[PDB]
């Protein structure tokens, strides 16, 4: 259930999303 | 002791036989890129490597200003030949499938796959003098091929030890029996056969061609028995003729021997004892009757350790 | 027909063979099920199969590595358990399709790490000779030393003749000791390096901390090293002018500037 | 000639001094840094510094740390300061055995390395307080560089050796650790691994794993008492020493 | 040398002059130990081989002990290689009535990519066809650069800088293994392209 | 017994205790669900439970924080609501099992930053003295 | 499955478990 | 749904995939 599908999800689908929601939050994450 | 490996052309080999050679202690005289002057506590050697072949001749003594067919005491010019060639190896030009060098500080045996099929072998060493008190005993042999496309083991072609061949040009192999007859010590002696001159040798090297000259050719034939599968080595007789046809039996080729590839693969292993025994063809492997294409059943032995 | 059978909508069997090259020694793998033969070379089928991540090639050495995934008894790996293997691990990386004599080159490499995540599983990073381009390049420095490594291109030294054959006495721990060395003066081995054979044609190599009499500090360990294998040990060069000259005789390739100038500017403050 | 003082000193000063930051002398456990102070006196491991970069105090501590090879951590038991030395200086029995029914859970990582890569050459760079003049030696590796068919170096700068013999020392001691080839492990253990501090040395068994009894130290810890129960922990191989010659 | 210039600063009016003898050695492969250099210094003196160096004895200044710093301007590119230089009719670009001697920037790359001094790789690691081919392109465009070394950074700064003074790419071939260069130019035929 | 407890795989009875100590005034509290009587110190039960993250141990100050959650109306807590105590709040843990009259000190440091993400739980990050040399 | 509740999760709940985590682990991470 | 499989992933599972992610990706990640 959380094993495959909320780890493998990383492989080619989860990253688009994830640099996106990157450039939105910069000064909130950049330090810290 | 065994060595295995690849070369995309023959200066590979080359060096990777001069390093083995160097690592096991075998003291050259001179090296080069093409060119070696090589020896050790039996005899004396040189070798050079062509585009598409090697160039092999005994020798006694050394002198770095003369050139590789030129050492003193050189078979070129020690031989009854009156072409005066020395020692020829054929073979091809590009990739070599793989080599099988056999190491020691005594003689060195190669076995090289030109191609899938083909196979071409380099001896040289010293015989055995088992207890024959004779001052030589070098061999250095080669392969030689007719043509490609025709047959590849006509009458005219020669062969390591060969005991019959049409030549008048270059031998596949030689050996040095000194103060034969009471000639001088310097001798080079080639096997040939149909030259008719006085001094000269012969050995089983066709294995068992139809007009082979040697009294064991049907020990060759029957290494392979039906009844059990199992396989006998023969050792190869030399015999030498001196001046009035009177043969002498001078030795055996070490650790090495002659069977039939019948009921054997390339390669197979049959350990018969504490020793083991690598068989490979001389040629390619064909069928029994195919003297002419190919080199029949004919199989290589040696002692692997 | 590999181009065809790639271009083909039906015939594609995607097999990978990995080719791990050591000099005179290869070892052979397949991704199938069964055993493949290919210029002459068969390759061994792994129980539990062999695979990858994929090939990347975006120009950046520290990104663009390879993955190999095998199990636990793979024996290429297996050297890497206990201590890297001094030489590197060539691998070729060929594709073919079954049923096909032609197979296609797809990446070439060295191993750069490997582990055990798991004791069903390895993990093998494959590294490419363009991060090798990722250190400094100066290679450059006005000191007193040699600042060359004894028997390098630079130093032209031929270490052939210091090369010593020897059987060791007693092998302990840290120490190696035996007394054909004890006949040389103290510190005559400091800096040099012991090889011995492994297997083939490939030599594994230590060090040596210092060299006092008959007994030889081993960099790292006396570990692997055979209690009665045949060893090669070579001297080695504290690199100033005067063990250069004296020991060698190679004061001519001396790189080093002893006493040229340490300070000396041309536009200080007083000369005087 | 040189006057050098204790790092073990500066970094007791730099934690209590008044005048620096100022701690209360009672946060200090004296005994591990009485030992450490002894050690390096017995070792003539002295260094000479200047103050001008106007840094955090980290970066000072760090510097030190890298030269002398020392871990200072706040005692999680006592909550005291402790200081650590890594060296060559246990007994074999006396440090804990770990093994899968003696405490350990699941190990997966094992980083086992490589060796064809890393340095064959180092140069150390270090200044000489009797002129101040930059002064620098060559640590080689002649083995690792016949392995290497293209020549490589490194450039470490040790401002803080005022000798070349400390110098000499610790470049070979950072050759040692570097092309050793050290195992990192990432070890999984139970409740009985609840003691151990950073730059503790401690031996792990795993026999179906095939790794025999091994001397790593502690590196990176996270634990949790509460809730999972997970205590994780972060080793490498023993490979520090820092020889006297 | 025989530089003359005994009144450069004005002479004993001014502030003196360059008067003296230059020796200059280079540093090749069989250069010899210099005599005047190792009895002036004595001790046991090298021959100094692999670098270049001078050798200056004469007037330097005069009036004021202050010396003045130096700008010596040289030219270099065949001296390396070591022995073997690699292609060349085409290793140097001449530009502005010969005055500026530029170097070709696939030289500069292939000397790093092999030279022994630098790092050092085998020379059958490089596709001669695609290295060749771009020595010609670059020295018939008559595009030179000039460089000098004392960053003591990774080769890859400087790989990069060379590439993006030129515009081109180098890569491991995944096919043939060798390192490969590629030119970023209007040079390609629509037809035989591939279409996708 | 608390060591030979921890070693026992029956006996497993971990109870997590806090102390926070400011000059003359302590805080007692524990993660169970009745009171403790540890070295003549009562901590109270809170009604809905004190637990933290865990101990982190790296050699950095900024990622080696130690996180409790308590509810909302935690009285240490509460003297943050309005404005920051001048004085530190130093933080004892300590480590027990129930039934056992011995503990082990876990983790010791002050309060570093509290906030109330909801009106039913809190969120206090404590700090240990490590944090304090990043200053120049 | 793995594409509403894998990536577009990042919107508001998984920013801030990804933000403990980077604080939790920064010398692993912050190069490379 | 999107609470306890969506953030608490973190936990010890979806690290070592957005490591390897992150080893993956780095020139188009590291700036912005």
């Amino acid at each position: 259930d959380t094993d495959q599908m909320a780890a493998d999800m990383w492989a080619g689908k989860g990253g688009e999303h994830f640099l996106v929601w990157l450039n939105k939050n910069r000064q909130a994450v950049k330090q810290i | 002791a065994y060595f295995t490996g690849t070369a995309n052309n023959p200066a590979d080999l080359l060096a990777k036989v001069r390093v083995h050679a160097e690592s096991l202690g075998w003291v050259t005289d001179r090296a080069s890129a093409s060119e070696w002057l090589c020896h050790n506590a039996d005899g004396y050697w040189s070798f050079n490597a062509g585009a598409n072949q090697f160039q092999m001749a005994g020798n006694t003594g050394f002198d770095n200003s003369l050139a590789w067919n030129a050492q003193p005491g050189n078979s070129v010019q020690n031989n009854p030949y009156s072409s005066k060639g020395p020692t020829v190896a054929q073979l091809s030009g590009g990739p070599f499938t793989r080599y099988h060098l056999f190491a020691t500080a005594a003689y060195l045996h190669l076995h090289v796959e030109i191609a899938a099929g083909q196979f071409r072998p380099v001896m040289i060493g010293s015989l055995n003098k088992r207890g024959v008190g004779y001052t030589g005993g070098q061999y250095v042999c080669g392969s030689f091929i007719y043509t490609p496309g025709q047959a590849l083991t006509n009458n005219w072609s020669s062969h390591p030890f060969d005991g019959y061949h049409i030549q008048y040009s270059n031998s596949s192999c030689m050996l040095r029996l000194d103060g034969l007859d009471g000639g001088p010590s310097p001798e080079w002696l080639p096997f040939d056969y149909t030259t008719n001159v006085p001094r000269r040798v012969v050995g089983p090297g066709r294995g068992n061609y139809s007009s082979q000259y040697h009294p064991d050719v049907g020990l060759i034939d029957a290494s392979a028995n039906e009844l059990n599968s199992s396989t006998t080595t023969v050792p190869c007789a030399i015999y030498a003729f001196g001046a009035q046809q009177r043969s002498r039996y001078v030795g055996e080729v070490p650790d090495f021997g002659i069977c039939n590839m019948a009921f054997l693969a390339p390669g197979d292993p049959l350990v018969v004892g504490s020793d083991t025994w690598r068989v490979y063809p001389l040629l390619q492997r064909g069928t029994a009757t195919d003297f002419d294409s190919t080199s029949a059943w004919v199989g290589y032995c040696f002692r692997v350790v | 027909s590999f181009n065809s059978r790639e271009s083909s909508l039906a015939d594609g069997q995607p097999v990978r063979l990995y080719q791990f090259s050591r000099g005179a020694i290869r070892w052979s793998y397949n991704s199938s099920d069964r055993d493949i033969t290919y210029q002459n070379q068969i390759f061994r089928t792994v129980p539990g199969g062999i695979t990858d991540n994929g090939i990347i090639c975006s120009g950046d050495p520290q990104s663009d590595q390879f993955v190999i995934t095998a199990p636990a008894d793979l024996d290429v790996a297996l050297l890497y358990k206990t201590r890297s293997p001094s030489d590197a691990i060539d691998l070729v990386v060929y594709d073919m399709h079954y049923g096909d004599a032609e197979a296609a080159v797809s990446w070439v490499g060295q191993i750069g790490d490997v582990d055990w995540p798991t004791v069903d599983s390895c993990r093998i990073t494959c590294v490419s000779e363009d991060e090798l381009m990722d250190q400094p390049g100066l290679t450059d420095t006005y000191c007193r030393t040699c600042t060359a490594i004894v028997g390098d291109h630079r130093c032209k030294v031929n270490l052939v003749p210091y090369r010593v054959t020897l059987t060791p006495q007693s092998v302990s721990a840290w120490v190696i000791s035996s007394g054909v060395v004890a006949g040389y003066a103290d510190g005559w081995f400091t800096g040099g390096y012991v090889e011995w054979q492994v297997d083939g044609d490939n030599y594994d190599r230590r060090f040596i901390e210092q060299h006092a009499g008959a007994d030889l500090h081993i960099l790292g360990g006396t570990e692997g090293i055979p209690a009665g294998g045949q060893l090669r040990v070579y001297p080695g060069c504290d690199g100033l002018a005067q063990t250069c000259d004296d020991k060698f005789s190679n004061l001519p390739n001396f790189r080093g500037f002893n006493a040229m100038q340490g300070k000396s500017p041309f536009d200080g403050d007083q000369v005087w | 000639q040189i006057k050098a003082m204790n790092p073990a000193h500066i970094l007791y000063l730099v934690y209590t001094g008044r005048d620096f930051r100022g701690l209360a002398r009672t946060r200090m456990d004296e005994a591990s840094w009485r030992a450490a102070a002894d050690t390096l006196y017995a070792e003539g491991f002295g260094l000479c510094f200047e103050w001008t970069r106007s840094d955090s105090f980290k970066n000072f501590c760090e510097t030190v740390k890298s030269h002398i090879g020392a871990e200072v951590y706040p005692n999680r038991q006592t909550g005291q300061i402790s200081i650590r030395l890594l060296r060559d200086d246990y007994n074999v029995a006396d440090l804990p055995l770990f093994d899968e029914d003696s405490g350990l859970l699941e190990i997966t990582q094992e980083k086992t390395g490589s060796t064809s890569l890393a340095p064959s050459q180092l140069i150390v760079k270090y200044i000489d307080q009797i002129d101040g003049a930059q002064r620098q030696i060559i640590v080689n590796n002649n083995a690792v560089a016949a392995s290497q068919g293209r020549r490589s170096s490194e450039e470490i700068e040790f401002l803080g050796v005022p000798t070349g013999e400390l110098a000499g020392r610790v470049g070979e001691r950072e050759m040692r650790l570097k092309t050793t080839g050290l195992k990192r492990y990432k070890g999984v253990f139970d409740r009985r691994a609840r003691s151990l501090n950073p730059g503790q040395p401690f031996l792990i068994r795993s026999t179906p794993r095939g790794i025999p009894e091994t001397v790593v130290r502690v590196g990176r810890i996270e634990d949790n008492f509460l809730g999972d129960g997970k205590i994780t922990l972060t080793v490498v191989q023993d490979q520090f020493n820092l020889p006297a010659t | 040398v025989r530089i003359n210039a005994p009144e450069l600063f004005g002479g004993d009016k001014g502030e003196g002059g360059l008067d003296g003898t230059l020796d200059v050695l280079f540093g090749e492969e069989d250069q010899g130990v210099l005599p005047r250099l190792a009895a002036m210094l004595g001790g046991l003196v090298p021959a100094f081989r692999g670098v270049t160096t001078c050798f200056y004895s004469g007037l330097v200044t005069s009036v004021n002990p202050y010396p003045k710093k130096w700008e010596i301007l040289r030219r270099g590119g065949n001296r390396l290689w070591d022995g073997n230089p690699w292609y060349p009719e085409k290793q140097f670009v001449w530009l502005a009535d010969g005055q500026i001697k530029a170097m070709n920037p696939a030289h500069i790359l292939y000397l790093v990519y092999t030279g022994r001094d630098f790092r050092g790789l085998a020379r059958t690691r490089m596709d001669e066809a695609s290295w060749r081919a771009a020595a010609d392109t670059l020295y018939a465009e008559g595009f030179g650069l000039c460089f000098e070394w004392t960053r003591s950074d990774s080769f890859k700064n400087f790989c990069e800088t060379v590439k993006s003074h030129i515009g081109a790419e180098v890569y491991p071939n995944r096919q043939t293994g060798q390192i490969s260069i590629r030119l970023l130019r209007d040079d390609y035929n629509v037809a035989d392209l591939p279409l996708f």
